[PDB]
């Protein structure tokens, strides 16, 4: 499974004609879901694959960077502010942005200098993604290797393709989780592990349907 | 009127002879020559987009019906608690629950989880049979099956089947545009669209949309 | 090899490398030297080709020419907007009595007592009803925007984006081939700048609620306290 014409598909047993003919099983996670036909052209398919994997890895990094201060708030450190949709306000505090609640570790003051250093590093490392650099030169722009794999888990090509489909499946689940974090931050106003604590406190009232009313206009 | 071929009724009339796309011939129902955005150049994107348009159309038709017939039907008789459509989901949380005709002996709907779970389970196989296969037919036209969907059989002659297709897509595009209107004129008034209709008919000059134009201006 | 006055560009007759940096494969790109693989369909024969189709929406050439049309029309509309958004505020800071010179509250001027005074003057436009204004707008704009796609009284068989006949190039700046090809990429770069600035006008009106020239003055007075980050706490979900 997971590659070829007899692979795992998005409808499963009901997925023998709805899958498009141009989604042949060579690329990872090709579950055959192009119901709007946007990746019919091969250049659109390649660019959307690049966008999907980069969005995937940014989403899983964002998922861990959002939930790990919540798990450490469960663990016992206080940081500057644990809530991820209130985490940017640590640099607006009086003590600044302490990293792990340690005032002698980051202690950031200027948000403008943070954005300047952030864009000066990120523009360089995002432009290095396109056309090689100190890490690589002319590799696969989605799977470079040889400088970002110090352990090098890409040795056997069958296990390499297995890790590819595992990565893209964890990535679709990660963008799913980050979209959930986005639309349950705005309707609840509490952190996501805190929403897990509400849903584990009473599972039948602390749902999305407790807050399913608040977005009516009402003049 | 022809609704097909090169001399079809187009979306700009006289202003539609240089705009008209070369990939958009007089084949499919409702082709007024409107692809100014350029999103139907390859025919399988056009196939998925025609499928998307017809499914959105056939959903927005019943959406407009389920919008206005509670409010109109409450205007005639049969009173409800929340007769408007966009508070209609809140009737589950009522002390008497959502009822179909409002009377207490029909359904007694207090749970939102059971209804959502049941409709997800049945529409999984329903929309999966819509995608492909199914006990009512597998390899038919996926947009226009017929067979076990036509008890009356109005698709007999290809001419009246074609004109039924074009009036289907025209009523559906009208329903999608009007459902967009329902969506936006719910949120700028907070009041029902039939009640918006009586508010417009009471004062056409100053109870129109422009009375709610200064509503969405940002503060501070 | 080359003397000092040629390096400054004194002589505008021997400039043939002017279109070499905006057309052809040896042109400037979007990430500069950090953009190696230019998309193979963006060959640089069109104005504004910085090799940027990262989402890949313009791989097909028909979609690409429709997107070029949409880009130039949005560019000219946003250019007229970004000129027509700040200039009421500029003339209010001049001293011309425009009563609501911010662009995001100028539509509500027609719901005032005295209607819509144009330059703050009743001798001007003095339009009262929004209904007849929108009616003559949709009639005039229907006629003009329907003349746009397939020709009309100001040109019939001309180009759909650059007609340039006796009505749309009356001053005659685009008579020369190289000057027209240079001012095409000048037009689309000024239009992309104004599209970005109109998006900035939209977001600045949404999250601040003040004037864009008021935003410019509140950034000129305090740059480090009154940045975009002091309004970053305005959409916190409670
Ligand atoms: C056999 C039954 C079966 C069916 C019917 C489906 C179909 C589905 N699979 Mg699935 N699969 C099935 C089995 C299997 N799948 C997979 C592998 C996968 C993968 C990898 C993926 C899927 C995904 C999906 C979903 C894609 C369609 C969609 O996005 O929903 C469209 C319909 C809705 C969203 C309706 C939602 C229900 C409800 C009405 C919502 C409530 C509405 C709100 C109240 C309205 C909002 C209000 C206002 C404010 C906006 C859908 C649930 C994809 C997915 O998860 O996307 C989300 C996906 O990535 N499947 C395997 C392994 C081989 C299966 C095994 O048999
Ligand atoms: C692209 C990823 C990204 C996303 C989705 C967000 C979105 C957010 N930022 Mg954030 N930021 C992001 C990257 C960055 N931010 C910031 C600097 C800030 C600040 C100073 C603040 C936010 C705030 C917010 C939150 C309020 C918006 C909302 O609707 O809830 C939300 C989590 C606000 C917040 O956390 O509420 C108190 C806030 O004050 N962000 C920097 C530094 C330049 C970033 C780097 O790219
Ligand atoms: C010759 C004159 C003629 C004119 C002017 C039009 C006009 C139009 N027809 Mg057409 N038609 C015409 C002839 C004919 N039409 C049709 C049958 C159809 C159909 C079936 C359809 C059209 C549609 C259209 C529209 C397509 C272009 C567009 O999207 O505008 C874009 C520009 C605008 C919409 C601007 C107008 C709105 C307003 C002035 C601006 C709003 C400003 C807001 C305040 C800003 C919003 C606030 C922000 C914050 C959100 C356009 C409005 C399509 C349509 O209805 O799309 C909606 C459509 O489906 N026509 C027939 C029968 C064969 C014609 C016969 O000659
Ligand atoms: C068919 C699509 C659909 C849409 C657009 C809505 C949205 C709405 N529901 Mg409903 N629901 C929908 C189906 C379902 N709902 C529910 C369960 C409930 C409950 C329990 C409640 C609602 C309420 C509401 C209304 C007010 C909430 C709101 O945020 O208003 C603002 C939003 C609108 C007015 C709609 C604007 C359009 C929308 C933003 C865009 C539509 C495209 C979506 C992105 C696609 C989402 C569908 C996906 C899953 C395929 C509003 C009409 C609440 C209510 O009525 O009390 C006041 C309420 O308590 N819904 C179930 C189960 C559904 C099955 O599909
Ligand atoms: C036997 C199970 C089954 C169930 C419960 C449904 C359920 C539904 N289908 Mg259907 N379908 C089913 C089999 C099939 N459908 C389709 C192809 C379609 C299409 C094209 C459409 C539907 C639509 C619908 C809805 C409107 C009812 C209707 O079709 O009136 C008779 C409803 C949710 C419509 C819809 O969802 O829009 C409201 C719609 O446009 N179905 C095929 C392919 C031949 C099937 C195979 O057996
Ligand atoms: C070699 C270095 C170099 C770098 C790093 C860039 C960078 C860029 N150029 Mg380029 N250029 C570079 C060389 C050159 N450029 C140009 C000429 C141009 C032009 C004409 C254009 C560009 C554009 C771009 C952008 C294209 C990608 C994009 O849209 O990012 C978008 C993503 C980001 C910028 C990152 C996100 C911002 C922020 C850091 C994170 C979010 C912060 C918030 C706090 C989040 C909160 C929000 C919440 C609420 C959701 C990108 C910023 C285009 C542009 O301006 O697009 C905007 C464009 O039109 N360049 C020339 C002349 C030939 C160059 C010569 O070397
Ligand atoms: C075709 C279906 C349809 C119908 C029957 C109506 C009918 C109505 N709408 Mg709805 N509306 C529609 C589509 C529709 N609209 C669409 C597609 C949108 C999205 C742009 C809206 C957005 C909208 C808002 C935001 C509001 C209304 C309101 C109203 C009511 C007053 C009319 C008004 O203010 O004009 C609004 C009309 C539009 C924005 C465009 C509708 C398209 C029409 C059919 C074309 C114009 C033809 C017209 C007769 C000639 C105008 C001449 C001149 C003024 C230009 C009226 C009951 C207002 C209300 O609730 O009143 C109390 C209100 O607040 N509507
Ligand atoms: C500054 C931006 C800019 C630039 C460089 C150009 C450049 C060009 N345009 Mg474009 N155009 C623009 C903005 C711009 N345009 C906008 C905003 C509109 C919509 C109003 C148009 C509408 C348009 C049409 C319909 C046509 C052109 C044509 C041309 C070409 C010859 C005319 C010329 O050289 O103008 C040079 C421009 C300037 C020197 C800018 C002067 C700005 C003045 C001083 C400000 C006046 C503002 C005014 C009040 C706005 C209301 C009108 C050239 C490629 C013609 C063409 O391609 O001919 C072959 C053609 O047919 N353009
Ligand atoms: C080959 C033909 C070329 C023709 C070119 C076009 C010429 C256009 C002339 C101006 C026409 C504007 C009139 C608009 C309708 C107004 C109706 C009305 O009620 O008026 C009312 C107005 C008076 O109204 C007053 O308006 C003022 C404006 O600030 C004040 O607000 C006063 O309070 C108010 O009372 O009457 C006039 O202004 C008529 C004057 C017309 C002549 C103005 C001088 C122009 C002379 C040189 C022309 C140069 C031509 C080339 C430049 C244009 C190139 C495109
Ligand atoms: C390139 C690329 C590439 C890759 O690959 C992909 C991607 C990313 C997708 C792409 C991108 C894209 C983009 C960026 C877009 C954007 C756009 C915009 C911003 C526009 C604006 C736009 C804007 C606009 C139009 C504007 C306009 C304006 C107007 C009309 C006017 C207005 C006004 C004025 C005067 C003032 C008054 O008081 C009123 C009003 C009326 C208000």
């Amino acid at each position: 499974e997971f590659y070829g014409p007899n692979r795992a598909k998005w409808l499963g047993p009901y997925s023998e004609n709805a899958t498009p003919a141009y989604l042949t099983g060579e690329f990872p996670g090709d579950y055959g879901w192009d119901t709007a036909g946007l990746s019919a052209d091969p250049e659109t398919f390649k660019r959307y694959r690049e966008l999907e994997l980069i969005h995937a890895r940014w989403a899983m990094l964002g998922a861990l960077g959002c939930i790990t201060p919540e798990l450490l708030a469960k663990s016992g450190t206080q940081f500057g502010e644990a809530v991820w949709f209130k985490a940017g306000a640590q640099i607006f505090s009086e003590g600044g942005l302490d990293y792990l609640g340690n005032p002698s570790l980051v202690h950031a003051q200027n948000i403008v200098a943070t954005l300047a250093v952030q864009v000066i590093l990120m523009g360089l490392v995002e432009g290095y993604r396109v056309n090689g650099g100190p890490a690589g030169e002319g590799l696969d722009p989605l799977y470079p290797g040889e400088s970002f794999d110090p352990l090098g888990l890409a040795d056997d090509p069958d296990t390499f393709a297995e890790l590819k489909v595992k990565e893209i499946k964890n990535g679709r689940l990660a963008m799913f989780s980050m979209f959930g974090f986005f639309v349950q931050a705005i309707v609840t106003g509490k952190g996501p592990i805190q929403n897990l604590d509400d849903h584990l406190s009473n599972p039948t009232v602390n749902n999305a349907f407790a807050f399913a009313t608040k977005f009516t206009p009402s003049a | 009127i022809e609704w097909y071929g090169p001399d079809r009724p187009k979306f700009l009339g006289p202003f539609s002879e240089g705009d008209t796309p070369a990939y958009l011939t007089g084949e499919f129902p409702g082709d007024y020559g409107w692809d100014t955005a350029g999103l139907s150049a390859d025919p399988e994107t056009f196939k998925r987009y025609r499928e998307l348009e017809l499914i959105h159309a056939r959903w927005a038709m019943l959406g407009a019906l389920g919008c206005i017939t509670p409010e109109l039907l409450a205007k005639n008789g049969i009173p409800f608690g929340e007769a408007v459509w966009f508070k209609a989901g809140a009737q589950i949380f009522a002390e008497g629950g959502l009822n179909y005709l409002g009377n207490e002996n029909l359904i007694h709907a207090q749970s939102i989880i059971a209804t959502l779970a049941f409709q997800v389970v049945v529409m999984g196989l329903a929309e999966a049979y819509r995608a492909n296969g199914g006990p009512l037919g597998e390899g038919l036209d996926p947009l226009h099956p017929g067979g076990a969907f036509d008890p009356l059989g109005l698709a007999d002659d290809p001419d009246t089947f074609a004109e039924l297709k074009v009036k289907e897509i025209k009523n559906g595009r009208l329903a999608m545009f009007s459902m967009f209107g329902f969506f936006v004129q719910a949120i700028v008034t907070g009041k029902g669209p039939i009640q918006n209709l009586d508010d417009h008919l009471a004062n056409p000059t100053a109870v129109n949309a422009f009375a709610y134009a200064t509503k969405f201006t940002p503060s501070a | 090899k080359k003397t000092i006055r040629e390096k400054a560009g004194w002589w505008s007759n021997g400039g043939n490398e002017k279109l070499s940096a905006f057309y052809g494969p040896d042109r400037g790109l979007w990430l500069g030297p950090l953009s190696g693989t230019t998309p193979a369909y963006l060959t640089g024969e069109f104005p504004g080709d910085y090799g940027w189709d990262s989402a890949g929406l313009s791989a097909d050439p028909e979609t690409f020419k429709r997107y070029r049309e949409l880009e130039l029309i949005h560019a000219r509309w946003a250019m007229l907007g970004a000129l027509g958004c700040i200039t009421p505020e500029l003339l209010a800071k001049n001293g011309t009595p425009i009563v609501e010179p911010v662009w995001f509250k100028a539509g509500a001027q027609i719901f005032a007592e005295g209607g819509l005074d144009y330059l703050g003057n009743p001798g001007l436009v003095h339009a009262q009803s929004i209904l007849a204004t929108l009616a003559v707008q949709v009639i005039l704009m229907g006629a003009i925007e329907g003349y746009r796609v397939n020709g009309g009284p100001a040109g019939e068989g001309l180009d759909k984006l650059h007609p340039g006949g006796q009505f749309f190039d009356p001053l005659g700046l685009a008579e020369d081939p190289d000057a027209f090809a240079e001012l095409k990429v000048k037009e689309i770069k000024n239009g992309r700048l104004a599209m970005f600035s109109m998006f900035g006008f939209f977001v600045q009106a949404i999250v601040t609620g003040k004037g864009p020239l008021a935003n410019l003055d509140e950034h000129l007075a305090s740059p480090f306290t009154s940045n975009a980050f002091t309004y970053a706490q305005k959409f916190t979900p409670q």
